[PDB]
């Protein structure tokens, strides 16, 4: 408050810098914080006619996770426009041309179909691994919690963590193992 | 544990096991699990409990040497499997016999995965509004497991 | 292990966390000390100004001093005629705010409200649709109209 | 941290009457009256957790009381 | 929201029913007068 | 053992609600949509099939 | 600290029940900024005009032809090339003059 | 619904300021930046606030450093001289 | 043929357990019938829109007061799933001249005889 007209506008409508991980994470749910963010329906203030949108960073999108056999079952397809152009791929084979293309794909079907979906995409920055320009670093502002949580491996686990741990059978001593 | 020596002549000795932890907090439960009141309340990700029925290199241990009743066994042995797909098991891989190497190919993650990734086949013609085609997801043999949601967990994705 | 144990594992424990409420004694005691903190500084009169959430004719209106409102229908007040509104939500500051369940007491808060206008609206076209519609098968609709300027909020020390 | 059913739900339960219309101008221009407000809804929340929980005769959440009309 | 609530503590479920917040007279002068009675 | 599984299962079911109830005593107005067989077979039949485990 | 929403952001919120039990009271003061929370200022090397030419550097062709202009301008504003079209003389005319203005 | 500078003209208004704190003997304010987005873009956001004896007097918005700062005295200045946009309302109640 | 249809005699012979349910004494039965509309006509035999405007029920969501005697109640049956009946009560007495306007009907189905709007305390 007590700020002027120009400056106290300019503070309201300014446009945020988002930082997403998306190592183990399946690429639903990260689409569905990206869309939230890209659209701006994160602002009380949000209106259709605004222009309210926020940039969002991505990393690690190679390192995405599929529950099930999606790996194996889900199919994309596209078409040239020619006679026999019809192109049919699985996501396995997807993820080893494109890196990126998996969570793309995700985050574009759940934008509204209009106009402005495409201006959305053009603050959308996906990036394989965990590295990423010095330029964008600087712009950064926060980063999100992941929607899923990593379950541990046994390595992992701290001596103390299996010594807590009850145990639930003995093995005869005659066993061979 | 008894470990077989080749010195041929060979011999097999035999060498002290730990035991199990005193005071089941459930006496008077036939199956290990009963006796310690996990029925329905371990999934693939709880390694400490499954990792205590795998062999050295990642098979399943007989029931008569665990106790498990036949409920139970199908329930870890399943479980197991997904674990291994998962990447949750990672020092109790197969063995390679003089010179075999591991396909070195990347790694796509997984979890939930009911069956082996060799041999399902793609979904090339899905399906249209009400009938569409499902893409499974966990195991049926869990189906009874405590759920914590409002409504029954989506088995077809 | 005591009877009823359960060993840690994914499903053992609910996926929210249980949260210990406060004791119902010592709350009671901080209750009264922050009432009086806010009942000094209404006796001060250290605040600026006050918007308060007023519900008239059938509608909530959220209002502060110098407002204009606009309702849509004949009062039978006066042009230039001071008037009272009686049922008021919600009275806030810059460092406090009052609730009403579901309205504040008659004696906290008093609102005054000035009556400026009696105008009627523009006319407003109502065409149904039917069948052989036609250009003069049309309505004009126009409604009485009232506005006022709300002139003060004040409060007093009674809480 | 709220979701939007449990936020209205549980205003209703302190006897609050404030619209949606009206709701939407404190947290656009009064941010701090709309913080406490968020913090009332939530606790209303957690005492019915409690009493949900908790089974037989306890006595009732501090703002868990009903005014009555006549 | 909150209509089956409202019943069980022997209100009504619609807020704009019988109940201090509808029936009341919405404003007097300022003078003191009592206004007119409203139409509904 | 099959007429006896029948009888039990009607004894043991725990759902408040059965098809002869609702269309006997016209709840919802339900006989709008029925047959007058219904009343008879109680939806254990339909054209010329048999429900096995209608109850 | 009855109060369940954390006060270090925003404010912090102190709710209180009256005596008869018919207003909820509500106490929120603001929080500053800590000291150890901010950074200085470089001063080290601004007017917004100069960071746009900087960014709209024109380096060869001189001025630029429409497409390529366009182009360079999307990039800074992360946009698409169809906003910076120009429109046809329907469309410029029938633009309101003066109009209206709220406070 | 007039802010006080649109009706008063004032260059440099940290000069002023630095002044003002002077005759009731406060010490000169350090200029820090307390948030920030997109600077490196050209669509940046500054938050600069003045702190006294490491407290916080005042803080402004703006979209270059200088022009935040500058934004920041403003905002200081109101405060002292009592003209905040939340101020009491005036008075046109009294009869007499 | 779809037809009128007769209900069996037993449905309206209560059982032990459900006067503790909705908790009416067998004995002492109640007067008077509060009774609302809360389906649509449209789609309904003729016969069943003939009989809702012979017993008021025309607006929904409004209470009508009625006799809980059976020429009455004959006719109530044959719209039983359109309404909602719910026991009148009167804790404070039939209202007198005196009180004749100050009565207001609760949801629960009671007929206080004042009406103050003000807190119980
Ligand atoms: S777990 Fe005890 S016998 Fe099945």
């Amino acid at each position: 408050s007590s700020f002027s007209r120009a400056p106290q506008q300019w503070a309201t409508f300014a446009r945020m810098w988002y930082l997403l991980d998306g190592k183990m994470q399946p690429p639903g749910k990260l689409a569905v914080i990206a869309s939230n963010k890209l659209q701006g329906l994160n602002k009380p203030v949000y209106h259709q006619l605004s222009d309210c949108g926020d940039h969002v960073v991505i990393i690690n999108t190679r390192h995405i996770a599929f529950s099930g056999n999606k790996w194996e079952q889900k199919v994309y397809s596209s078409h040239t426009g020619y006679p026999g152009g019809f192109r049919q791929v699985t996501a396995a084979q997807l993820h080893r041309k494109d890196p990126v293309a998996i969570v793309k794909l995700a985050i574009y079907g759940m934008l509204p179909k209009n106009l402005h979906r495409r201006t959305m995409m053009q603050r959308l920055h996906l990036f394989p691994d965990e590295d990423i320009p010095e330029d964008i670093l600087k712009n950064l502002v926060e980063e999100l919690p992941q929607p899923r949580r990593v379950p541990k491996r046994l390595d992992e686990y701290t001596q103390e963590e299996i010594e807590a741990f009850p145990r639930v059978w003995t093995p005869p001593d005659d066993f061979r193992m | 544990l008894r470990e077989v020596v080749k010195i041929t002549v060979i011999e097999g000795r035999i060498t002290e096991t730990p035991k199990a932890t005193p005071d089941p907090p459930n006496p008077s439960g036939q199956c290990p699990i009963c006796r310690w009141n996990l029925k329905h309340k371990y999934t693939y990700e709880d390694v400490l409990l499954l990792s205590q029925f795998i062999r050295p290199y990642g098979g399943m241990l007989p029931r008569r040497v665990t106790g498990l009743c036949r409920e139970e066994h199908r329930k870890i042995e399943e479980c197991v499997k997904m674990a291994h797909r998962a990447g949750l098991l990672p020092n109790h891989r197969p063995q390679l016999p003089e010179g075999c190497l591991p396909k070195d190919k990347p790694k796509l993650n997984r979890y939930l995965t009911r069956w082996a990734p060799k041999s399902v086949k793609p979904i090339y013609k899905k399906g249209h509004r009400w009938n569409k085609v499902g893409m499974a997801v966990g195991s049926p043999l869990l189906k009874d497991n405590v759920c914590y949601s409002r409504r029954p967990l989506k088995m077809m994705h | 292990y005591p009877q009823g144990y359960v060993p840690k594992t994914s499903l053992s424990s609910p996926p929210w966390q249980e949260v210990v409420l406060p004791d119902p004694v010592e709350e009671t005691r901080h209750h009264a000390e922050v009432v009086k903190r806010v009942n000094e500084l209404i006796a001060t009169g250290q605040y600026g100004r006050l918007f308060a959430v007023v519900h008239f004719a059938s509608h909530q209106w959220k209002v502060t001093a110098e407002d204009l409102i606009l309702i849509e229908n004949e009062l039978d007040i006066k042009c230039g005629e001071r008037i009272r509104l009686e049922k008021v939500l919600l009275v806030g500051a810059d460092n406090f705010t009052l609730l009403g369940k579901p309205l504040l007491r008659k004696e906290l808060v008093r609102v005054e409200a000035t009556v400026i206008e009696k105008t009627e609206s523009w006319p407003k076209i109502n065409m149904k649709f039917r069948k052989r519609k036609n250009f003069r098968k049309k309505k004009i609709i126009v409604n009485p109209q009232t506005i006022l300027r709300i002139n003060t909020i004040e409060i007093a020390p009674r809480l | 941290g709220l979701k939007y059913p449990a936020f209205i739900v549980n205003l209703i339960k302190c006897q609050v009457e404030l619209n949606r219309k009206v709701l939407v101008d404190l947290a656009i221009y009064e941010p701090k009256t709309f913080k406490s407000l968020a913090a009332l809804a939530k606790r209303r929340q957690q005492e019915g957790f409690a009493a949900a929980l908790g089974d037989g005769k306890e006595p009732e959440g501090i703002f868990s009381r009903v005014v009555q009309y006549h | 929201a909150g209509g089956q609530w409202r019943l069980q503590q022997g209100l009504a479920a619609n807020p704009s029913g019988y109940g201090p917040l509808t029936e009341l007279p919405d404003w007097s002068f300022a003078d003191g007068r009592p206004a007119p009675p409203m139409k509904g | 053992r099959m007429h006896q599984n029948q009888r039990e299962r009607e004894l043991n079911n725990q759902n408040p609600w059965t098809f002869e109830h609702i269309a006997t005593a016209n709840m919802f107005g339900i006989r709008k949509f029925l047959s007058p067989y219904d009343l008879t077979q109680k939806g254990r039949y339909w054209g010329k099939f048999y429900m096995p485990k209608r109850v | 600290t009855y109060s369940s929403l954390p006060d270090d952001y925003n404010c912090q919120v102190d709710l209180a029940l009256t005596a008869d039990g018919r207003t909820i009271v509500c106490y929120h003061p603001s929080v500053d900024i800590p000291y150890e929370h901010t950074k200085p200022i470089p001063q080290p090397d601004e007017t917004h005009e100069q960071i746009l030419k900087a960014k709209l550097e024109v380096r060869k062709s001189k001025q630029l032809e429409q497409g390529p202009m366009i182009e360079q301008l999307s990039k800074v504003f992360y946009t698409t090339k169809h906003r910076w079209y120009p429109h046809g003389q329907y469309h410029n005319r029938r633009k309101k003059l003066n109009p209206p203005r709220d406070r | 619904g007039k802010e006080l500078f649109e009706m008063w003209t004032v260059v440099n208004p940290m000069g002023l300021l630095v002044e003002e704190l002077k005759k009731r003997n406060i010490s000169a304010p350090e200029s820090r930046l307390t948030r920030q987005s997109g600077s490196t873009t050209a669509l940046p956001l500054y938050f600069v606030g003045l702190y006294c004896d490491r407290k916080l007097i005042a803080e402004g918005p703006g979209e270059t450093v200088l022009v935040a700062e500058e934004e920041a005295a403003r905002v200081a200045l109101r405060k002292l001289y009592g003209f905040t946009e939340n101020r009491r309302p005036w008075d046109y109640s009294k009869p007499k | 043929k779809f037809t009128k249809s007769r209900i069996p005699d037993k449905v309206f012979q209560p059982k032990p357990e459900d006067h503790e349910k909705y908790g009416g004494d067998p004995q002492n039965p109640h007067k008077l019938h509060i009774v609302t509309r809360i389906r649509s006509t449209k789609r309904r035999p003729y016969w069943e829109k003939d009989t809702i405007k012979m017993l008021g029920l025309q607006k929904a969501h409004s209470p009508q007061i009625h006799k809980n005697i059976p020429s009455v109640n004959a006719k109530l049956k044959v719209v039983k799933h359109l309404i909602r009946i719910q026991p009148l009560k009167l804790p404070q007495g039939l209202p007198t001249e005196e009180t004749m306007s100050s009565t207001c009907l609760k949801s629960t189905g009671e007929l206080v005889v004042q009406w103050h709007l003000k807190p119980v305390e």
